[PDB]
């Protein structure tokens, strides 16, 4: 790797600078280098890794959606043949998106997940695994589409099982996992009722636990609870 | 799109 | 070039798609490929080229400024030594920015400018040459800094001479050239009085010519005139 | 920063 010669601490420092400069591709490359040093990541470092790749893939997904919409309109009746260019360029963006997802999944499988024993690390990484399979599922159309969807489901489900046993209902990672798995149900698995039930039960169980929290923890938990409520409002 | 984190 | 196998028309089509998807690095790569086909560019194609690179380099400049500010604060008295990382990362972004500027200047010199005979093409390309030397000047510190500044000045000056002879005072390219050359005077050449005089005289001479224009041309010209006014308000 | 086009 091109980051193999840079100190771990320097990679982390530069990831933080890249975040300040909104240079998310750089941030992701620095964090990939840090992961590849082979040591486990701290809570803050896991956040740097996830923020970097979430921003990179989020931009790719937004671009893919723009191009896919143009492509769909081009294939409507009465539209003029514009040639292969829209499909080609959508495919180019799609292939780059798949490459980034494969890279993240590769870091998780070699070897972040297998060395993650605490709930706060293991749930976070398994949630990421579900997220990146979900992004692959958003663009999938081939023989393996059902297996891609099931890979996302399986990762989210393992994260859910651990989170319910090992974290309080207000834990922000537990809440964010539930938020995203609920979106998986709604958008990917054609299961809007499961999506709504999960978001509602998660919200209600968190509400009942807020009384145990400090002011700062309350702010953290209610932030994610509001996202669950926002999705429920969208879906009902 | 719905919210994810 | 990696675009050598793609049709000119397909590169232009994909540049437009990349713009819609806000994929400006792709847009610039497609337009570089189109330029390298060796044919002159139309007015619309010149705009695609300039928009693509303006957005790429604009993002690099914003990131460079963030990192340079951090670097300056790190070199103040009482600040803790953080190591070489801030300088290294600022240098990384700076080198990438210089590479993009060199690429644009290379397209202009091989061979867009020499085949541009009409004022609307030649002024536009010479303005771009001034702009990209100006971006090089923003980061320059070495033996060649004065020559870089003078290269920007010389390109802007040739564009100005042509624009005053061959374009009406309301022509948007003439106005945008004056806007940017005025910024060059203020920010690069330490000549705020020249910057203010140029912006004011350009604005006033355009105002006096608006009566000749259609409603649509009036909208185009007044848009750039407002930018001149905005800069004058900032500077006075 | 001042405006440029
Ligand atoms: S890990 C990045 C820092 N955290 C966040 O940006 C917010 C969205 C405030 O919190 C969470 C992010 C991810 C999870 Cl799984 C939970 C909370
Ligand atoms: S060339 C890109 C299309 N034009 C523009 O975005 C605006 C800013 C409206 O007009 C000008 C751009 C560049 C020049 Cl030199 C003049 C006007
Ligand atoms: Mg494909
Ligand atoms: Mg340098």
């Amino acid at each position: 790797g091109a980051m193999g010669s840079m100190e771990r601490a320097s990679l982390i420092q530069k990831a933080k600078l890249a975040e300040q400069a909104e240079r998310y591709e750089d941030m992701a490359a620095f964090m990939k280098g840090a992961v590849e040093k082979g040591e486990e990541l701290s809570n803050e470092e896991r956040c740097l890794l996830s923020v970097a790749y979430k921003n990179v893939v989020g931009g790719q997904r937004a671009a893919w959606r723009v191009l896919s919409s143009i492509e769909q309109k081009s294939n409507e009746e009465g539209s003029e043949e514009k040639g292969p260019e829209v499909r080609e360029y959508r495919e180019k963006v799609e292939t780059e998106l798949q490459g980034v997802c494969d890279t993240v999944l590769g870091l998780l499988d070699s070897h972040l997940i297998k060395e993650a024993g605490d709930a706060e690390s293991r749930v976070f990484y398994l949630k990421m695994k579900g997220d990146y399979y979900r992004y692959l599922a958003e663009v999938a159309t081939g023989d393996d589409k059902k297996r891609i969807i099931d890979s996302a489901r399986s990762a989210y489900q393992e994260a859910m099982d651990i989170s319910k046993k090992e974290m309080p209902p207000t834990n922000p990672i537990r809440l964010g996992l539930a938020l995203n798995f609920s979106v998986f149900h709604y958008e990917i698995a054609n299961s809007p009722e499961e999506a709504i039930s999960l978001a509602k039960t998660t919200f209600d169980e968190a509400m009942a636990d807020l009384h145990t929290l400090s002011e700062d923890s309350y702010k953290d938990s209610t932030l994610i609870m509001q996202l669950l409520r926002d999705n429920l409002t969208l879906w009902t | 799109f719905p919210a994810t984190v």
